[PDB]
């Protein structure tokens, strides 16, 4: 099937000083969003009909009410362990944590930490990990939470038990607005290029869902290898905007087309012809 | 934790630009640590009031994004901008809208 395989959860946890910090939270399908974390009411905010799943009220109301507390409980030991491990203020908090369906059925959970951007421990195995980057300090943490009671087994269940069922009755409660297709438009633009006679053509591809697309400058049939894709960037309301562009010498610009191919064209192909002297 | 980030600030149309038609102008704003960040879209200069944005998103590299964008019409003489300030910035960083 298509569109997202992953859901994961994040956190931003901002400590500015020994008695504020502020946590953001988020839930997602890959790159699209389908919780909120509502730090207003410490609830939280679903996007899509379907953002549920196949879960229960009483069960989604019981996983607010256990981030909620993590939440609330995290600032807390976080600050009164700042003074342990010499911390300077400000500092920020990662954390994403979630489960992904892959080629053959398996699903695979994943739980990440970091400190003022990177990497600090992770979850293998239900044994909490320090990486290196986090240096002693990650390993003092970990020694510590496992400490603490409840947490890791709590851990576990949702990281290995809640995350792949739940993953896969949203992608199924969702799978209108998650493998529908949405075609894309294609249109070409052109600008100075750098060094003598030289041109960067410039082939836009907007609004194309699911992500997957495929895009080449082109000579009749001969893929143009020198293509550059650029980071595919998002539009609002779930579609995606691609630039391809070529550096090529002026007066070799003639005989150029940029061809799209996306699982939403039905094999109609797009095509556009790049024409010279100011033809477009 | 020591290092701090730079926003990378995209500034692109949903649509290709034509005068008179109702387009979306988009800003992605990435790669920047800490999350704490303030976006402004404008036109003319102007902080235009009517802006949507992503919640707060990061990479794998834990570079936090956002993307902020409105409707708008493009002229042929109207200004459009995305204007950026983050503790990396000294002033805020104006990335112009540029159709080509
Ligand atoms: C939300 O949906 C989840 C997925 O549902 C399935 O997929 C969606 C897209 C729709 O098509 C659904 O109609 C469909 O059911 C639900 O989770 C799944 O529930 C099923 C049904 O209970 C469950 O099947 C059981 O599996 C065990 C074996 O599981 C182990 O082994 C497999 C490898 O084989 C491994 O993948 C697992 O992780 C485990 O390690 C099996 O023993 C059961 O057999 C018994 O029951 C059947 C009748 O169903 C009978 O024929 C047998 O003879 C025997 O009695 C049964 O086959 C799936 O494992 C489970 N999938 C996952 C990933 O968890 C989910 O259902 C809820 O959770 C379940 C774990 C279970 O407690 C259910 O009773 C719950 O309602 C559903 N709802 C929620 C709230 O999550
Ligand atoms: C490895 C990273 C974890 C390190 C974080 C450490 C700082 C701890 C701050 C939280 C303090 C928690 C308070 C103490 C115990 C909590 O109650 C305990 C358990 O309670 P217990 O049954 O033991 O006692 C009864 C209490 N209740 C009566 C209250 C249930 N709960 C917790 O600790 C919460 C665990 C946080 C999990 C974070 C996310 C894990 C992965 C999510 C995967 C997403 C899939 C979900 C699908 C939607
Ligand atoms: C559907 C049910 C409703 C749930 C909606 C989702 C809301 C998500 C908001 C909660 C987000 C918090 C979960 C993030 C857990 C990530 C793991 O935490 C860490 O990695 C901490 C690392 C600590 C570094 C210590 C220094
Ligand atoms: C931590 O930061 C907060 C701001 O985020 C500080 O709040 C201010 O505190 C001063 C001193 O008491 C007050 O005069 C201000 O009115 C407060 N501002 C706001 C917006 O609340 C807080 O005091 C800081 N704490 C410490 C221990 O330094
Ligand atoms: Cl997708
Ligand atoms: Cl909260
Ligand atoms: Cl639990
Ligand atoms: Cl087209
Ligand atoms: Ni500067």
């Amino acid at each position: 099937f298509q569109g997202p395989t992953s859901f994961h959860v994040i956190q931003t946890s901002s400590f500015t000083n020994s008695t504020w910090a502020q946590t953001q939270g988020s839930g997602w399908l890959d790159d699209l969003q389908i919780h909120g974390w509502d730090s207003d009411s410490g609830t939280a905010i679903f996007l899509k009909p379907w953002s549920k799943g196949n879960f229960s009220d009483k069960e989604v109301a019981e996983l607010e009410e256990i981030f909620r507390v993590y939440i609330f409980g995290f600032a807390r030991e976080v600050q009164d362990f700042a003074g342990d491990f010499q911390m300077k203020y400000p500092f920020e908090i990662q954390g994403i944590a979630g489960c992904e369906l892959h080629s053959g059925g398996a699903i695979v959970s994943f739980l990440r930490g970091a400190l003022g951007g990177l990497d600090f421990l992770s979850v293998k195995n239900a044994s909490c990990v320090p990486s290196p980057e986090g240096g002693s300090r990650a390993q003092k943490f970990c020694a510590l939470i496992i400490q603490y009671q409840g947490i890791m087994e709590t851990v576990r269940i949702l990281l290995y038990e809640t995350c792949p069922r739940y993953l896969l009755g949203v992608l199924n409660a969702g799978k209108a607005d998650l493998q529908r297709q949405v075609k894309p438009e294609a249109w070409l633009s052109s600008g100075p290029s750098p060094g003598p006679g030289r041109l960067q053509l410039v082939c836009h591809v907007s609004g194309f869902y699911p992500k997957p697309v495929w895009v080449m400058w082109m000579r009749g049939e001969q893929e143009q290898q020198g293509t550059q894709l650029g980071d595919i960037l998002p539009n609002a309301n779930w579609t995606w905007y691609l630039r391809a562009t070529l550096d090529v010498a002026d007066g070799e610009a003639a005989g150029l087309s940029c061809r799209v191919k996306h699982s939403s064209l039905e094999g109609q192909d797009i095509i556009l012809y790049w024409r010279g002297s100011g033809l477009n | 934790p020591k290092i701090q980030r730079t926003p990378k600030i995209q500034v692109y149309s949903r649509h290709p630009a034509e005068n008179g038609k109702s387009n979306f102008l988009n800003c992605y704003v990435s790669g920047f640590h800490p999350s704490d960040i303030e976006v402004d879209l404008l036109k003319n200069g102007e902080r235009i009031e009517k802006v949507e944005h992503s919640d707060l998103s990061f990479s794998k590299d834990w570079s936090f994004y956002l993307l902020y964008y409105t409707e708008f019409t493009p002229t042929e003489k109207d200004e459009y901008a995305c204007r950026v300030n983050h503790v990396t910035l000294s002033q805020p960083k104006i990335v112009k809208w540029d159709r080509d």
